[PDB]
């Protein structure tokens, strides 16, 4: 089970450390709004990202077969386009997704349409949430 | 502790609320010299254009511009009009009509959130920095209006006034004046009472009239300038809230104390520098127009009665 | 013996309620109503009406002040709605059920659907910037038939317990059920409150109808 | 002789039941329903139905007052549901079975998955802060075909046994089967109740199938 | 699940490539985010109508509303040239004719998700 | 077979001693919460941590393989991110995971991917629940 993000194949085991260093990257080097100000991403939008992701996760765990149905792929690409919209709204969310490469992970899970890749991707987003709340 | 009332809204000026609908120049609207504007119901019209000259009527409805309010129901054979929902009187002095808030049954009503937001703007005259985590308005419970009749509506046309009453191409079906609207409002008396509401409402209205409205009324009073004369000092009883039928920036913002001219110049800089052309203080107000003669009434001003239980 | 409290919940306002696992669209309603998955009927949860009734009774039976855990209430609440203190666990006499819609035939006889969408925003007081939202409420005039079960486990407190149940109903007539109720939605009223027994004949069953039908 | 009690458990309400033995994501459904591990389609454990039916008959047959241990029920309850008293022990006449979700074809015909997620919360009374939970209930209307074996030891006692079993099924039709039952989940209903013989032919299978199919 | 070559699992990619073909090769002042938003506020009402609807086959009233959506988008297309540029460049009216040629529920859901993806990538750029 | 806790390695002979020592580090100087008072971790949260490691312990003991599977290590790193989530929720859990160095032990079993390391960590956690209930509990 593999998930190539930018240069890093993240497999089923190192998702936590990579989400941890991705969150620790935004800290001690945060986003500048171009106005000069003091900004970083909220928790409501990032947990909106998670509850976008988890609307598919708790229906995937009904399924035993490792081949995802095409409506689940429709919903996963729909997550991708809603993430595209919310990143289009504010540059903070866009910079978050560009830094913690959610777009690369969602392209990888749309590329390899299997159950294990989506469960690993959901674990990666969930650990991104966990280390954002921890830090 | 749990003081329930009955807030009765009597519209002195026109009251318009929400809708989420922007009825176009041709979309279900017909006004002529009989001065009614029937709104045709939505899907029945196109399912009735299903059964006669379908592509022809679609092509006619897209390529009969610049005229479809009366032109294509008179020179085509659509002269019969049984597809109406209700009639409504109009006010001239051209299109894109807005819509009053209706339920799924189509009866107009005022949502309780609008009155609660209006009362929130009234209470926040004092303590302008009343923060994100307020505790007063978790107890101030407002409810929905009665579903008022379809004969308290009349379509108005808004007008703005600096040196001449300039027509604007915006139509909104507002409420008739002297329309009785029944609510119910409850709160706990540890945080707010009805006397607190009354002095807060009076404070908000007097701060709106003084130092921005009357100071801009003593200027630019012309032959179109001067029902609508003062309406404040006759009876302070029966106080006034504004329900947001395009009342303006000054009604929605609230940083009053103690800004007299700092408020005016900051409002002018904020509104003008980011949006449109830059002029002097003050900018403008917004009355309405209805002929024969235009009466010039201010939008949103109403009357308030509270009776227990 | 076991008693069934069957009535009808007519809505006088919207009552948006619940959350769903369904996606929204970009310009559309966010936070739709909680619905049954099979019938696609809008629904009142038993948990929602139980929690709102328990909050309304517990605030009222303790004279207005209610700043304690639900295991710190009076015992004439705790034998209705249950308790889970470590030692004196009280089994609830009331068993609520999920309340589905009941008069969709009436609403499609009146040629409307079962729900609306309600457009809303907030206003900022600095720049007058708006933030629109849409909330999906059930329309007013839609009924909600329910069957609350009552464990008739003591005969000496059933009369005052059904007086408490009627008071919880009537306090819920004065207060919203769920969702954005402080902004003018969720006002509910009760119709045709009645009691029947499960199996058998309860002797003191007409005067329980005299308490509810009052 | 061996008889097989078979029927169907349809759900009128949610019926969350059981616990896993499975990890849960962060913003996601805590406490998933028990599922049959191979197909991982939702399950009614036979233990839960036995426990609730035994509770209901041992409570009702007593007089309505039950505080004793399972080994201090009536001789009828110890005859059917088994006992473990130290001297004069009884074999359980009824053998319950794990009950799988049966009508998945009818639930996929409606294009809905077999389990939903019910969004609930509690509100603090003191600080007015909330605390959401998501629980996994089965969807209502989802039938549960079951079968229970009845160990027929004496002919002169089977009719009273089946009358008491039907009494337990009618009592179970007025309560919940598992999970958060007082908040509007768990309500079941028994239909298609029939009794067949496992091997051979019972002398009076007509009067037993009359009782359950009344 | 046709919807004019737009598969159920690639509507976002189709909208993304279409709008990269929009903002490259533009017309002379640009397109405002208001008229595409009006297109969305026209489609979303019947989206709200269909999203809770039980049966697979759509009713007459739904297709009638969809037809008046065609009439309306033809009205702003005839009124403004950037609008008809959007309707021919992003294959919108072909998708609407595809919706009234299938008249299935998933066809209109896929079409709604496509115009949703159009406005999403318009906000993204 | 060792497991670096801070820098003091625990083996299968001296882990329960350090679990009891860590409980008496947490007890007798409990967590002041910036409100003023001192709080200790409830039994339900700590038994949630115990069942969190026992969802893997139920699948580890029934295998003979001294090298851990890739699915088991996935759930061990998932345990780590979940413990890091609960530590970010309330600081009373954070002080517990800090003083009983749960994250450092779970990193050590995450590095040396062997069955004996997880068994030693599971007995360490189980002994830690044990001394939580015994020393200074409500029972």
């Amino acid at each position: 089970t593999e998930l190539k993000i930018g240069n890093e194949k993240v497999n089923s085991t190192n998702f936590g450390d990579f989400a941890e260093k991705a969150i620790r990257g935004i800290n001690h080097k945060p986003f500048v709004n171009s106005k000069g100000g003091e900004q970083k991403i909220t928790t409501s939008k990032i947990r909106g990202i998670l509850e976008l992701v988890n609307k598919v996760y708790n229906r995937v765990i009904n399924t035993n077969d490792v081949e995802l149905s095409e409506n689940i792929l429709a919903d996963i690409a729909y997550i991708k386009v809603k993430i595209a919209y919310e990143s289009g709204r504010e540059p903070v969310v866009k910079d978050f997704i560009q830094r913690t490469a959610f777009t690369a992970a969602i392209t990888d899970v749309m590329n390899q349409r299997t159950r294990e890749s989506f469960l690993l991707f959901a674990r990666y987003v969930e650990s991104l949430i966990a280390y954002f709340k921890f830090y | 502790m749990k003081k329930t009332y009955r807030v009765t809204l009597t519209a002195l000026g026109p009251i318009f609320i929400g809708g989420g609908e922007k009825l176009k120049k041709y979309e279900y609207i017909f006004d002529k010299q009989k001065k009614v504007a029937h709104m045709i119901d939505h899907t029945k019209f196109t399912k009735y254009l299903l059964e006669k000259n379908l592509l022809d009527d679609f092509t006619s409805r897209v390529n009969s511009h610049f005229d479809l309010y009366d032109y294509l129901v008179n020179k085509k054979g659509i002269v019969f009009m049984p597809l109406v929902k209700y009639s409504v009187p109009v006010a001239q002095f051209m299109n894109d009509l807005n819509t009053f808030v209706k339920d799924a049954f189509g009866r107009p009503y005022i949502p309780g959130s609008s009155l609660k937001g209006a009362l929130r703007t009234a209470i926040l005259n004092d303590l302008k920095e009343d923060t994100k985590e307020n505790e007063v308005f978790a107890h101030l419970q407002v409810s929905d209006s009665e579903t008022i009749d379809l004969e308290n509506l009349k379509v108005y046309q808004k007008v703005d006034y600096s040196k001449t009453a300039k027509p604007l191409p915006l139509y909104r079906e507002c409420l008739k004046p002297n329309t009785e609207i029944t609510f119910t409002v409850s709160f706990d008396d540890e945080y707010l009472t009805l006397k607190k509401i009354q002095n807060a409402l009076h404070k908000t209205y007097q701060h709106y009239y003084i130092k921005w409205l009357k100071g801009g009324k003593v200027g630019e009073t012309l032959i179109k300038g001067v029902t609508f004369a003062l309406d404040q000092p006759s009876q302070n009883q029966g106080e006034i809230i504004y329900i947001g039928g395009g009342a303006g920036f000054v009604s929605k913002t609230l940083h009053y104390k103690s800004k007299n001219r700092d408020q005016a110049r900051n409002d002018s800089f904020d509104i003008l520098k980011q949006l449109f052309r830059t002029t002097y203080s003050k900018m403008r107000s917004v009355p309405d127009n209805v002929p024969t003669g235009k009466h010039y009434l201010e939008m949103g001003k109403a009357r308030i009665k509270l009776e227990e239980l | 013996m076991k008693l069934v409290i069957e009535g009808t919940i007519v809505l006088k306002t919207g009552m948006h309620i619940g959350g769903s696992s369904d996606f929204s669209a970009i310009g559309a309603v966010a936070s739709p109503v909680v619905r049954d998955t099979l019938t696609r009927l809008p629904l009142i949860p038993g948990s929602s009406l139980k929690g709102k009734m328990r909050y309304l009774l517990a605030k009222e039976l303790n004279n207005g002040i209610l700043l304690n855990e639900p295991n710190n209430d009076q015992d004439e609440i705790l034998r209705l709605f249950g308790s889970s203190e470590k030692d004196k666990i009280r089994r609830a006499r009331l068993k609520f059920n999920d309340i589905k819609l009941s008069n969709l035939a009436e609403l499609e006889t009146f040629n409307v659907s079962s729900t609306e969408v309600k457009f809303e925003n907030t206003i900022n007081r600095k720049t007058a910037v708006a933030n629109p939202r849409q909330i999906e409420r059930v329309i007013a005039g839609s009924k909600f038939d329910f069957e609350i079960f009552y464990n008739l486990d003591d005969i000496k407190e059933v009369e005052k317990d059904f007086e408490n149940i009627k008071q919880g109903f009537d306090l819920l007539e004065f207060d919203y059920l769920g969702g954005h109720g402080t902004r003018g939605s969720g006002r509910i009223a009760f119709e045709n409150l009645s009691v029947i027994t499960a199996v058998g004949n309860f002797e003191k069953i007409n005067t329980l109808n005299e308490i509810l039908g009052a």
